[PDB]
């Protein structure tokens, strides 16, 4: 039956808050139903519950604020498939493609991405513990800036997850997913390429969120983490349908991130550019910063896909991930960086676009 | 290091 | 004409 999951990376979870996922074909009517049920299961037992939103699009079942206490209730309810406590998640040519960034606020008027960035009305943030858009317009930068670029071409929708210390919530991400599919089905436009570069631990909601927007067609791109491991535990990067991106450096090197670096393994899809790369600081409206992480890295293939998917609009996502697989410089990576049995698994990739 | 403009970044680099 | 390294690096020209 029904099961509990809750982050394995004890400092990253987020008691008291509970993601409540319903099997597959439930209806929004059903959802709603069931939240009011446990609202009054709880009543009944002395318990106050508040419903903090109601899913539907990707996945069913909603968000609800109560004690741990009533987890063995709720995992009784009608249609409930399992539930996840909240967790914490950490900031890590094209013109037919959309690429929508969940990130930290961004600087719009930055003049390397003043026209090509629509910031959305879309915020879910957890409250904090030119610094608030540093992450966002870097990496806004990367994929479509005027000078330092991949992608100059493609227009950009930016959502807000992350706050002003790079911080964010395994629910947050999942409502601003579910609001780019919501925005697509009212306004359909070409193909969309979804950039997430954050990462926290294993999520079996956030993978099964990010696998139901593959299905429905989204190419979705993310940082394979900055932890120095194996990328299977953590997510978004653990999502099989996703491409996961791990960050290379000039010489031909895994990147070094302090006393971590790039996350590694079978989940990884590919590397790209991820260190002393170039792009727009939101310090003035002119400037620029060099930055390094796997988010760097993710952008650069967001870029890439973003053009691959404008010059052949018709690519499904696995004949795109061939093209990503295919153009790519093969065993230039230095694979005695990894850890020795890591090798063999970790694909010796590193993105390219078609010559 | 921010640099004030990309011509500041060219003559850096 | 000069290219940032990552740029130059997945095949962008200038
Ligand atoms: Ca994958």
């Amino acid at each position: 039956t029904a099961t509990f999951h809750r982050c394995a990376k004890d400092p990253w979870r987020l008691p008291g808050t509970y993601v409540v996922v319903l099997k597959e074909e439930t209806h929004l009517s059903q959802s709603e139903r069931t939240a009011r049920r446990l609202q009054a299961q709880a009543a009944r037992r002395g318990y106050l519950t508040k419903i903090l939103h109601v899913f539907h699009g990707l996945l069913p079942g909603f968000l609800v604020k109560m004690s741990g206490d009533l987890l063995e209730l709720a995992l009784k309810l009608p249609h409930v498939d399992y539930i996840e406590e909240d967790s914490s998640v950490f900031a890590q040519g094209g013109s037919l493609v959309e690429v929508y960034l969940l990130d930290t606020s961004i600087q719009s008027d930055h003049r390397e991405i003043e026209g090509r960035v629509m910031v959305t009305d879309f915020e879910n943030v957890p409250e904090e513990d030119s610094k608030c858009d540093s992450h966002g317009t870097h990496l806004a930068g990367v994929v479509s800036g005027r000078d330092a670029g991949v992608a100059k071409g493609a227009s950009m929708r930016s959502l807000r997850v992350l706050n002003c210390q790079g911080k964010g919530t395994v629910s947050g991400t999942l409502i601003g997913l579910e609001f780019i599919r919501k925005s697509q089905l009212v306004q359909p436009v070409g193909p969309l390429v979804v950039l997430l570069p954050l990462a926290g631990g294993y999520s079996r909601v956030l993978n099964a969120a990010c696998q139901r927007l593959a299905r429905a067609g989204v190419v979705l791109v993310t940082a394979a983490g900055n932890f120095r491991d194996d990328a299977c535990l953590y997510s978004p990067a653990s999502a099989p349908e996703v491409i996961t991106v791990g960050a290379t450096n000039a010489q031909d090197q895994p990147v070094t991130l302090g006393t971590l670096g790039t996350n590694f393994g079978r989940c990884v899809d590919l590397f790209a550019p991820g260190e002393d790369i170039i792009g727009a600081s939101s310090d003035c409206s002119t400037c620029f910063v060099s930055q390094s992480g796997t988010s760097q890295a993710a952008a650069h293939v967001a870029g890439i896909a973003a053009m691959m998917l404008s010059a052949e609009p018709e690519l499904t996502l696995a004949e795109l991930r061939q093209r990503l697989i295919h153009f790519s410089a093969k065993d230039v990576i230095n694979e005695a960086w990894f850890p020795e049995d890591q090798r063999v698994l970790t694909p010796n990739l590193v993105a390219a676009l078609p010559p | 290091t921010v640099f004030t403009s990309w011509e500041e970044y060219l003559d850096w680099v | 004409c000069f290219i940032p390294w990552n740029l130059q690096r997945i095949g962008l020209l200038c």
